[PDB]
């Protein structure tokens, strides 16, 4: 039951998302904000754990929180489980003002089951602390993620950090010598020049959504996940976007047949934003945490700590072999959405709306 | 001008999106050229034959 | 009518204006605000019969 | 009279348009069309190709 | 190395003849994409 | 450089071009090939300091 | 000298760009700048746009 729920927020948090900007780039995985709040949650009690449950989806009348959390490790334990063929590294945390004594039993409980590791930050000449944050973050992941925080306060409280990377190869990896300049079509009269990597003869799952005017093909990985591409007529992303409901997604993957299309074009864009979840949150049910009344006593037992800054950013790769690279015809020429699910189970990995590849 | 490299670029990396590359004063081999040479019609050596 | 004689598209926003970096969403902060179209100008927008 | 050549102009292309050459026949002058450029699309699924 | 039209002596020496006669392009605009040429100069 | 002086915008393909609807992906047959752009042709494209 | 009136016109509203009132103080000449149309863009999510 869990993850038709994260599917539900991930919907709900996206079309926030859209709400906020009608036609930006959109990307941010839903697994990470996913985790980022129940490990938010782990610190919370009286009913700032059921306000944050009331977000996401959850019927706590059936689910209890430590089931909850149990589902979640289980997730992430299956996840670093995977082989090299695909990864996924999520490295999100928390930094605690370090005015304050943090719980060293929260601290291990998040090392041994969320695996975040959080310390007391010097959030004392916030200039200092932005660095510190930010070198913080680029030794943990690769080099993928750079300058996360735009800013920060001046006697900002707590700050919350979400990152995350895709590493896979797609199982029609394409061809680099096939990757063509061609035009991408902002709207009816507006393009921009971006490169776009083809394939032929080739047979993928592929539905054409005759009463929702949109068109899906799907894209396997290495592993055991997979991406939806989701392809609207001109002037029909909006219509496709009011009736984008998980329950259109479920029958989406199970009206996914293969067919021989000639030939498929795929924009080469690396998606990279950061997205600070304040008011996106506060509009999605989860606001009492941020209003300096969080009760949040799992984090140190004092109700003195509240939600300041939740900042995400997911940087996802989409290139001929995938990330970090050396008859019916289709052309994602036109914005279209992008949803990375497993073929086993549906979570979103990952999610995106792409308006402009050259952004 | 042999001090000084071209403006102008050529091809680095071939295939369908050619990036390109700037020219420097060592790659004389490559510079651009504003008119091209004569015909040749069979300008052959007695060597070959 | 004609074609219309449209001004030369740039790879981030728009050529020969001076606009802010920070301000676009666009990836081109290295040209700081002043950018050349990708495009070289090249004139022969308005065709005519043969 | 297009004194002007701001029409396409179709003749000696090797059509079968001319007057008769016997002064004997009837001349029936051919209807005036041209040719001119356009943007090619493909016609989505069936994958014809339209100007 | 080198590539596009050139004329020489042997493969090794050569000159470049780019970007070619101006009777032909080296970069354009087909239907549905954008074709760069060998002898191309940017 | 100035505002390009762009012919108005059609509700599906071109204005004042005679075309094949057929040949179109829009449903807008219901003209028979003419179409008048949706947006009243209005000029103004070129600005100047006040 | 903008005879023409090529440049915007900034002078005449009320701006602290004046020349001394008195004969006796040097003046400081203004550094000439304007404000021209543009496209409001939001800077994320945060709302915030900028022209």
């Amino acid at each position: 039951g869990l993850a038709s729920a994260n599917v539900d927020f991930a919907f709900s948090l996206y079309k926030q998302l859209v709400l906020k900007a009608p036609d930006k780039n959109v990307i941010f995985s839903p697994l990470s904000i996913s985790t980022a709040l129940a490990f938010l949650s782990l610190g919370a009690h009286n009913t700032t754990l059921t306000e944050i449950l009331k977000g996401l989806k959850f019927n706590l009348t059936e689910t209890s929180e430590a089931e909850i959390h149990q589902s979640f490790q289980h997730l992430l334990r299956t996840l670093n489980q995977s082989s090299d063929e695909l990864q996924l590294s999520m490295g999100n945390a928390m930094f605690v003002k370090e005015q304050l004594s943090l719980l060293d039993r929260f601290t291990e409980d998040a090392k041994r089951l969320y695996g975040s590791e959080a310390f007391a930050t010097d959030f004392q000449d916030s200039a200092a602390a932005k660095k510190l944050i930010n070198d913080y973050v680029k030794n943990g992941t690769r080099g993928k993620i750079t300058d996360l925080i735009k800013d920060l306060d001046s006697q900002t409280m707590m700050v919350l950090v979400n990152y995350i990377f895709f590493k896979a190869k797609w199982e029609m990896p394409f061809d680099p010598q096939d990757t063509h300049q061609s035009r991408f079509y902002l709207s009816k009269k507006k393009w921009v020049m971006v490169p776009m990597m083809s394939l032929h003869h080739l047979t993928i799952p592929y539905f054409r959504d005759e009463e929702l005017s949109c068109t899906v093909v799907e894209l396997k990985y290495t592993g055991n996940a997979s991406a939806l591409f989701i392809l609207p007529d001109q002037d029909k992303m909006e219509e496709v976007e009011a009736m984008l409901l998980p329950e259109t997604l479920k029958r989406w993957r199970d009206s996914l047949e293969f067919r021989e299309i000639g030939e498929l074009y795929l924009p080469k864009f690396s998606i990279s934003r950061d997205y600070n979840l304040n008011d996106i949150l506060l509009q999605l049910g989860i606001e009492e945490a941020f209003t300096s009344k969080a009760d949040l006593s799992g984090i140190t037992g004092a109700r003195n700590l509240a939600v300041s800054q939740v900042v995400h950013k997911a940087v996802l790769d989409v290139f001929e072999e995938g990330t970090e690279a050396s008859r019916t015809i289709v052309r994602f020429n036109r914005p279209f959405l992008m949803i990375i699910v497993p073929t086993d189970t549906q979570n979103i990995f990952f999610m995106s709306k792409v308006t402009n590849p050259k952004q | 001008n042999p001090l000084y490299g071209s403006r102008l670029g050529v091809p680095d990396t071939l295939g369908g999106d050619p990036k390109f590359r700037s020219l420097t004063h060592e790659d004389h081999a490559i510079q651009p050229q504003n008119f091209m040479p004569g015909p040749l019609v069979n300008s052959v050596s007695t060597k070959e034959g | 009518p004609q074609p219309g004689v449209y001004p030369p598209h740039a790879a981030g926003h728009l050529p020969y204006v001076l606009y802010d970096p920070t301000a676009t969403d666009a990836k081109q902060h290295h040209r700081h605000g002043y950018e050349k179209p990708e495009e070289l100008w090249t004139a022969k927008s308005r065709v005519h019969p043969l | 009279v297009d004194h002007e050549y701001k029409y396409p102009y179709v003749l000696g292309q090797g059509q079968d348009t001319l007057a008769p050459e016997l002064p004997i026949w009837v001349y029936f002058p051919p209807q005036y069309a041209y040719l001119t450029v356009g943007d090619v699309n493909t016609q989505g699924i069936s994958g014809d190709s339209k100007k | 190395a080198l590539t596009g039209l050139s004329t020489g002596t042997s493969q090794n020496t050569r000159i470049s003849l780019r970007p070619g006669p101006v009777s032909q392009p080296y970069h354009h605009w087909d239907t549905d994409k954008y074709v760069t040429g060998i002898n191309a100069i940017s």
